[PDB]
């Protein structure tokens, strides 16, 4: 009964997304897993509506970025893993490229490495890309919660951006 | 008193026709060529040298026998098992190596491969940290794997792309052994947590959860879901220049890919068959996941090759491209294992006693592999070719005056009345 178009509609989704129960309809062996799954589900449909909503603002300041790197990131703000890891490989940032397959799936062990990585170079680490801090960030797993943090960056984009 | 040897191979005939499992016999097989490999080898002639590593090589050979044969007639058959699309990526790879033996042959064979590869020791005097000589000049204006690419190559100093040299080629080297661990434990502690990282990307994703027949096996998720992804990322990375031979080389291997030339040029006939069978592999599972819809499109970054080689062929032209290491009789022999075509290759190397005597350990060698055979497998080998085999060794082993042990052999003919 709302133009998909409003603000309201907007509402009444993100409400539904969160709040209304999700199905399953596939069967599980057992329940803990069922619950496990009806996370993921819920967790995607979340996730691809957020990139919904911040998608101009992201695809804006990627039209008037001037460095690669930068861009790469910017996709990685769309939670775009394919086309960062894509466009590290044409410019050329292949070893990133690898890593940028990481995000998404949780391993602590990337985790705690890309972090030590961080503290290396945050003591002595004579210079750093800084776009490249800012994706070995995202890959320590605590982004803003942390010691080369991208909170700064909540002069830069849409709070829902770095939700 | 190395003129022992026939001994050690009747000595464990003996031990099995008495506690009356006959895949022990081989096992001993091969301890006993692997000591007399050591013999040899230790203070010898150098005319040694060559007859041990052609021990060391029998040896091999009775392994490879033991692992393929344990598989193919241990058989008996396990359960099922029943996946749902929503199924992981891993369970899914996991199915496809039960339920296809013929592809899981092709693991056997691969791990064989590792098991025997030669590894150079740890790199000594190893430096404190990464690039640390760009750094200290100044002019690493970023400090990640993918800077000197970005821009000339000229950014690295010298030492470093020396040190990045040693560094690549032993993971190289521990990598195509098998050493998967050791590599992640170098990486890690060489300050090469980038490629370390890398290296991890190697698993399939599974959930213990959700895939809950590997709930056992897992307490946590793990390994990466847009594996197909990974693998064009990591192959695109293995094509890109101004990177070491030998780090290429690892994300070829890693890809399912044949390494560049530089590094493939000093592959042997183990390692470069290695090399294709890994190549089979890849391809096999990947189209495996493509005819259950497992991959999805946006990871179709890239062509890969889709048609997997057969074993057969693989080994014709790794044959051809090391003709020398093919023709050796053993290694010969090893190819016969790994097709299978085994008594069909007794049967022929005994019609050669009809350049086979030429060379001791063969006919020895034939004489008891025919013996397992027909043990493990009764009706395996020819009546007629056992006969031919035992009677030609046996004159052999009248010919080194070791009648002592004759009746042993003869356990296997009423023609023994002969005797």
């Amino acid at each position: 009964y709302m133009e998909k178009t409003s603000s309201d509609y907007n509402l009444w989704k993100l409400s539904s997304i969160l709040f209304d129960p999700v199905s399953y309809p596939y069967k599980t062996d057992n329940d803990q897993v069922k619950m496990a799954l009806l996370k993921k589900e819920r967790h995607c449909r979340l996730t691809s509506w957020i990139v919904s909503q911040i998608g101009p603002e992201i695809e804006e300041k990627i039209r008037n970025s001037s460095n690669e790197i930068e861009q790469i990131f910017l996709y990685l703000l769309l939670n775009d893993v394919v086309r960062a890891s894509k466009l590290a490989i044409e410019s050329k940032n292949g070893h990133l490229s690898v890593l940028i397959s990481y995000l998404g799936s949780n391993d602590p062990r990337i985790r705690d490495l890309a972090e030590l990585q961080l503290q290396k170079w945050s003591t002595g680490g004579c210079s750093i890309d800084k776009n490249i801090s800012k994706i070995y960030k995202l890959l320590s797993g605590s982004p803003f919660e942390g010691l080369f943090s991208l909170k700064e960056l909540e002069s830069e984009f849409s709070w829902l951006c770095l939700l | 008193y190395q003129t022992e040897r026939f001994t050690k191979f009747s000595d464990t005939l003996k031990e099995f026709k008495i506690e009356q499992d006959p895949f022990n016999i081989i096992r001993e097989f091969r301890s006993a060529a692997g000591q007399l490999a050591l013999d040899l080898a230790n203070s010898g002639d150098e005319s040694n040298v060559i007859s041990s590593k052609d021990w060391e090589l029998e040896a091999r050979f009775w392994h490879l026998v033991e692992l393929l044969l344990v598989f193919r007639n241990a058989d008996l058959d396990l359960d099922e098992m029943e996946l749902h699309p929503y199924n992981s990526r891993g369970l899914f790879e996991k199915k496809l190596m039960q339920d296809n033996k013929q592809l899981y042959q092709i693991w056997i064979v691969m791990v064989w491969l590792k098991e025997n590869t030669y590894v150079m020791e740890r790199p000594k005097n190893v430096p404190t940290s990464k690039w640390l000589n760009s750094i200290t000049s100044g002019g690493l204006k970023s400090c990640d794997l993918d800077f000197p690419l970005r821009e000339n190559t000229n950014v690295l100093d010298v030492k470093d792309k020396e040190e990045d040299h040693i560094f690549f080629k032993y993971i190289y080297e521990l990598i195509l052994a098998g050493a998967i661990d050791e590599a992640l434990e170098e990486a890690k502690l060489s300050d090469n947590i980038s490629i370390c990282m890398i290296l991890c990307g190697i698993q399939e994703y599974l959930n213990p959860v959700i895939d809950t027949q590997i709930a056992n096996e897992f307490n946590t998720q793990q390994g990466i879901k847009k594996h197909s992804l990974w693998r064009r990322t990591v192959y695109s990375l293995s094509q890109q220049a101004g990177l070491d031979p030998y780090e290429r080389a690892i994300y070829s291997y890693l890809s399912g890919a044949i390494p560049n030339q530089e590094v493939l040029q000093y592959s042997d006939w183990e390692s470069d068959l290695h090399i294709h069978l890994n190549q089979i592999l890849q391809t096999e599972i990947e189209n495996y996941l493509l005819e259950n819809n497992q991959v999805g499109t946006d990871e179709l970054i890239l062509p890969l090759p889709s048609h997997a080689l057969t074993v057969q062929e693989v080994l014709n032209r790794v044959a051809s491209r090391h003709p020398s290491e093919s023709e050796h009789p053993i290694r010969v022999l090893m190819a016969s294992v790994i097709l299978d075509s085994l008594p069909s290759v007794i049967h022929s190397s005994v019609e050669m006693l009809l350049d086979i005597i030429d060379k001791p350990y063969l006919l020895r060698i034939v004489t008891h592999l025919a013996i397992c055979l027909d043990i493990i497998n009764p009706g395996s080998v020819e009546e007629v070719d056992k006969s031919k085999l035992i009677t030609t060794y046996i004159s052999l082993l009248k010919l080194q005056g070791l009648y002592e042990n004759i009746p042993i052999y003869a356990t296997f003919l009423n023609e023994s009345d002969c005797l």
